[PDB]
RNA sequence: AAACUCCAGUUGACACAAAAUAGACUACGAAAGUGGCUUUAACAUAUCUGAACACACAAUAGCUAAGACCCAAACUGGGAUUAGAUACCCCACUAUGCUUAGCCCUAAACCUCAACAGUUAAAUCAACAAAACUGCUCGCCAGAACACUACGAGCCACAGCUUAAAACUCAAAG
């Protein structure tokens, strides 16, 4: 099914970004995946300091890859990101948009619960 | 309708051939997923 | 009753009217009372639509110079 | 309730622990 | 309490009797200690509020039916 | 302008000055407060040593230690070593919840130092080590 | 199992489907959905072959060849996962709900109760 | 907004397990508590020891 | 330890006002809950305590707000007598 | 007989069902800016329905979302990040006073 | 007091441990249980009832084998307290809590309130507790103590678990 991967890249030039992008991309149509758009978030301050592949980083190019995927695939491309020195942190989810949301038609009020205790005196 | 909706994305789809073309492409444009919303629920997109 | 409808419509649309309500003479009616006469009038005449009898009440309160400030 | 009941049935259990080990 | 003086006065002008004031425990059940042997009691007594000021009936509805006298209630 | 509680960002640009240095350069106040000790090091926006005080190095010996003037004694007598070092004005960071939290403040001011944030560092596990077992008293 | 070419249940019956890209054909295939997907269209497969209105799913033999795939899918789940407690007490309890609907179309449909064990490979035991 | 109680005790009605556990019926008092002395705490702490720490040093 | 320092948790004094500052810092653990679950981590509560502390923390809080939710509502009755002698 | 009796209906004076802010509104993770509006700017604490005002399906959202986005590299989790602290207040918790 | 000083504070690097806030929510699961994040698989039954033993599960503790070491910690040692202190307080450190593979099958496993269907009418109804009842079915109970015991039998259990009496004694126990 339709899968997301936030891939966050290591701060690099646009040349090595780019190779980057290109192989992670490659893998996925590897192991059978449908690859449908890569957006660019930008590169940022990451929110805290992430330590991958013996490397501090502080920065990174955050990214997002839009792919329709074999469910067999996740856990192998799981493993390629991890072996990828390029990549800071690399996660997959189920893509948000697959999830419909349900129409709400709002808060309902909910009454004080009563007869909780019998009504003896006491 | 789901799936002549579909036969149009596909051709706007990430291939092999057009995968550098489209890598550089995502390179040059920024994308935000940021907004803001107010006490009466209104959406406040970010000025940038 | 069937007029809350109407009296519910009209709350909603104007609000409440300017004149007080003077609940101590039993005689007494509002701007809401005299809307719902007035569409019940035009409901004898046999408009069938609410929305365009509606519209059509308002208007002859206006023509008899009643204020109607709607809440916009 | 009181525990007046449980506290025969404890003495009874441990007296007996004490006795299976000690034969 | 609000209505303690109109209801005093009316009964003083038709000639009957009022009891708005806090009612003390046995006014109607243990009356021949309290007024006298010999003391007679109401023949109809009407209510014109049946709650008392904690919103609960007030007493002298159970105390009138166990003397056996009728009663009137708004 | 309206006074901000919230620190300037050290990425971006303020004008707020404290003797021509930002708030990044000012030294740090390292308080901890503890339920029997309170340890005061201050150290240079570098993390260089400056002065070092503590209830037991002022004196005070096992439940004496534990006192609010026992700690505002360590307070004074770190901001003496301090301010012959150059010190005027200290960001405190405060760790505990100890008896000279406060007090060892107190102190630091009472011996010429000014404070110009106070930020709190108590650890707090999200979830961690298992603490020891509660006392039956 | 059905071949992971093998267009979604929903949308094989859709007209034109035959001749959309390559594409749009395996995203609509069983290799981009989940198993449960599969799970239909064996299930169909088995309303074809054995019952006589495919379309009626309240029938006692419908319900027989429905619980029959969810073993059958217990059955392969517990090959992976063997220490799955929750799993193992949902097969054996689908075990014991297919024998009571077996017993119970055999009592009133033999010649259909025949078909079923036929066609599901059901084995019917006596209970000790 | 007070929180709920509707389920929340274990009642013939409720099929869940109780969520509270009140060791006295969630019932409205006609009191309201006593108003609480303040803890006593010792004053002039600081002033006395700027004097002692003087008589040490004179 | 990953984190920005200098960030959390910190407060600007105002015209070297330490002390309202302090009570501000106070004030903010105190809302989020830092104080108080510090205390509670000082010995290791067990989950069974811990239940039945949260029971009963929850059960104070829907008598104490029901409480003072009379007391608002009855607030306006603390008029003078109106009917006195009466 | 008469025709002044009562009749039946709905409450017409009724007035419509509440909605919380984000009614209708996807939550993402990727939505730095609008989670952080729901956290403690000192601590990072996420916020409680009473505070925040979110109906019940609304809170649970922002909260996995927040879970989600700080352990994948995008909020942080000590702190509100310094860049939204000047976003529209919509949590009722007053800190200074 | 002992202990520690190969200690403590700042900063940096840094788990086979445990999972603040959200949660004032009351959800999931047959129960036991389940509250960091992601993904995969996945939550029986179109009437109901239906096992101390058949079948499958079952907190914590514990057993067997192989690993992991932050912290906690039976036992043990030291310090203190005390008439004594085999405890309560302080310190140190094990088994154990974790993982993998097999056992063991217990709990105030109690929300001490069985499953399904239905009712709020009347005498509501000993007391207290969490108002009082109807239909139907399975399970269980008939003074206290002996007794979570003896014997027999079954069990990977061998200081174990399950089932479970009698004699003598009492006029109470509850
Ligand atoms: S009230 Fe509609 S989702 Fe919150
Ligand atoms: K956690
Ligand atoms: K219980
Ligand atoms: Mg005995
Ligand atoms: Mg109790
Ligand atoms: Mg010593
Ligand atoms: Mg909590
Ligand atoms: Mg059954
Ligand atoms: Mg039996
Ligand atoms: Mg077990
Ligand atoms: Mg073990
Ligand atoms: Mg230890
Ligand atoms: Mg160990
Ligand atoms: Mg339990
Ligand atoms: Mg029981
Ligand atoms: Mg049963
Ligand atoms: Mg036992
Ligand atoms: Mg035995
Ligand atoms: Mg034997």
């Amino acid at each position: 099914p339709r899968y997301e991967l936030a891939l966050i890249l290591k701060a690099m030039q646009r040349p090595e970004t780019a190779a980057t992008l290109k192989r992670t991309i490659e893998a996925l149509m590897d192991r059978g995946a449908i690859v449908r758009d890569l957006e660019n978030l930008g590169e940022r301050a990451l929110p805290y300091r992430i330590s991958a592949h013996s490397q501090q980083h502080n920065r990174g190019g955050y990214f997002l890859v839009d792919f329709y995927a074999p469910t067999a695939a996740v856990e192998s491309m799981v493993e390629h990101l991890s072996r990828d020195i390029d990549v800071i942190r690399g996660n997959i989810v189920k893509h948000p948009l697959t999830q419909e949301l349900k129409e709400c038609e709002g808060i309902v009020p909910v009454p004080l619960a009563e007869k909780l205790y019998s009504t003896k005196k006491r | 309708r789901e799936v002549l909706q579909l036969q149009e994305e596909v051709k706007n789809f990430i291939t092999r051939e057009n995968l550098e073309a489209r890598v550089e492409a995502a390179l040059d444009s920024r994308k935000n997923y940021n907004w803001a919303i107010t006490r009466e629920g209104l959406v406040v997109r970010p000025q940038r | 009753y069937h007029e809350d409808r109407i009296r519910a419509k009209f709350y909603s649309v104007y609000g409440s009217g300017q004149r007080a309500f003077d609940l101590f003479n039993p005689n007494f009616k509002s701007t809401c009372q005299r809307f719902v006469e007035k569409y019940t009038e035009l409901q004898k005449l046999g408009e069938t639509d609410e929305e365009k009898l509606f519209v059509e009440t308002g208007k002859a309160l206006l023509a008899e110079g009643v204020i109607l400030r709607r809440v916009g | 309730k009181n525990v007046l009941k449980i506290r025969r049935r404890k003495m009874n259990h441990h007296k007996y622990r004490k006795l299976v080990k000690k034969t | 309490r609000q209505f303690s003086y109109l209801i005093e006065n009316m009964a003083r002008d038709c000639g009957e009797y009022a009891h708005t004031r806090y009612f003390r425990g046995g006014m109607l059940t243990n009356a021949r200690l309290l007024f006298g042997p010999t003391v007679r009691l109401p023949d109809l007594i009407i209510f014109l509020h049946t709650l008392n000021n904690i919103f609960e009936p007030h007493v002298a509805v159970r105390d009138a039916a166990k003397m056996n006298i009728p009663t009137v209630g708004i | 302008t309206k006074f901000s509680i919230y620190p300037p960002i050290p990425g971006e640009e303020s004008s707020l000055r404290w003797a021509g240095k930002k708030f990044e350069e000012i030294p740090i106040a390292h308080i901890k407060a503890s339920h029997n000790n309170t340890q005061i090091q201050v150290v240079s926006a570098s993390n260089e040593p400056l002065a070092f005080a503590s209830c037991g190095t002022e004196g005070f010996r096992n439940a004496k230690k534990g006192t609010g003037i026992a700690a505002q004694t360590a307070g004074i007598a770190a901001a003496a070593r301090a301010k012959q070092k150059g010190v005027i004005h200290i960001r405190v960071v405060v760790k505990g919840l100890g008896p000279g939290r406060l007090s060892a403040m107190h102190g630091l001011i009472m011996g010429g130092l000014e404070v110009i944030s106070i930020t709190d560092n108590t650890p707090i596990p999200h979830x961690g080590c298992r603490p020891r077992k509660a006392r039956k008293l | 199992d059905p071949p992971p070419s093998t267009l979604l249940k929903d949308y094989q019956n859709v007209p034109g489907i035959e001749k959309v890209d390559d594409v749009v054909k395996r995203l609509l295939s069983l290799e981009m959905a989940n198993k449960k997907e599969m799970l239909k269209i064996k299930q169909e497969q088995f309303m074809k072959k054995i019952v006589a209105n495919p379309e009626d799913t309240r029938s006692l033999e419908a319900r027989i060849i429905a619980l029959s795939v969810k073993i059958r899918s217990y059955e392969e789940h517990l090959e992976k996962h063997r220490k799955d407690k929750a799993h193992k007490r949902y097969l054996l309890m689908s075990i014991d709900q297919r024998k009571k609907m077996l017993k119970n179309l055999r009592n009133t449909n033999y010649d259909v109760f025949e078909k079923i064990c036929w066609g599901l490979g059901i084995e019917y035991t006596f209970p000790p | 907004a007070t929180p709920s109680l509707r389920g929340r005790l274990a009642r013939f009605g409720n099929p869940r397990k109780p969520v509270l556990k009140p060791n006295k019926p969630l019932i409205l008092a006609n009191r309201v508590g006593e108003r609480r002395r303040e803890k006593g705490e010792a004053t002039c702490i600081t002033e006395m020891s700027v004097m002692m720490a003087c008589w040490k040093q004179n | 330890a990953k984190h920005l320092k200098f960030i959390a948790r910190t407060v600007m004094v105002q015209e070297g006002n330490v002390e309202s500052a302090y009570r501000t810092l106070n004030r903010i653990l105190t809302m989020d809950g830092l104080i108080e679950d510090i205390k509670h981590r000082r010995y290791y509560e067990k989950p069974c305590r811990r239940r039945q502390r949260e029971s009963y923390e929850r059960c104070r809080r829907i008598y104490n707000m029901e409480m003072a939710r009379k007391i608002n509502f009855l607030m306006r009755k603390n008029r003078a007598d109106p009917w006195q002698g009466c | 007989s008469n025709e002044d009796l009562p009749i039946s209906m709905e409450n017409p004076y009724k007035e419509p069902l509440k909605k919380c802010i984000l009614c209708g509104k996807h939550v993402d993770y990727k939505n730095v800016q609008l989670l952080s509006q729901f956290v403690s700017p000192f601590t990072g604490c996420i916020y409680g329905r009473h505070i925040t005002g979110l109906c019940g399906k609304k809170q649970k959202e922002i909260t996995k979302a927040i879970k989600r986005a700080q352990i994948m590299g995008f909020m942080p989790v000590t702190y509100k990040d310094p860049a939204y602290l000047k976003d529209p207040k919509v949590c009722n918790i007053r800190y200074r006073e």
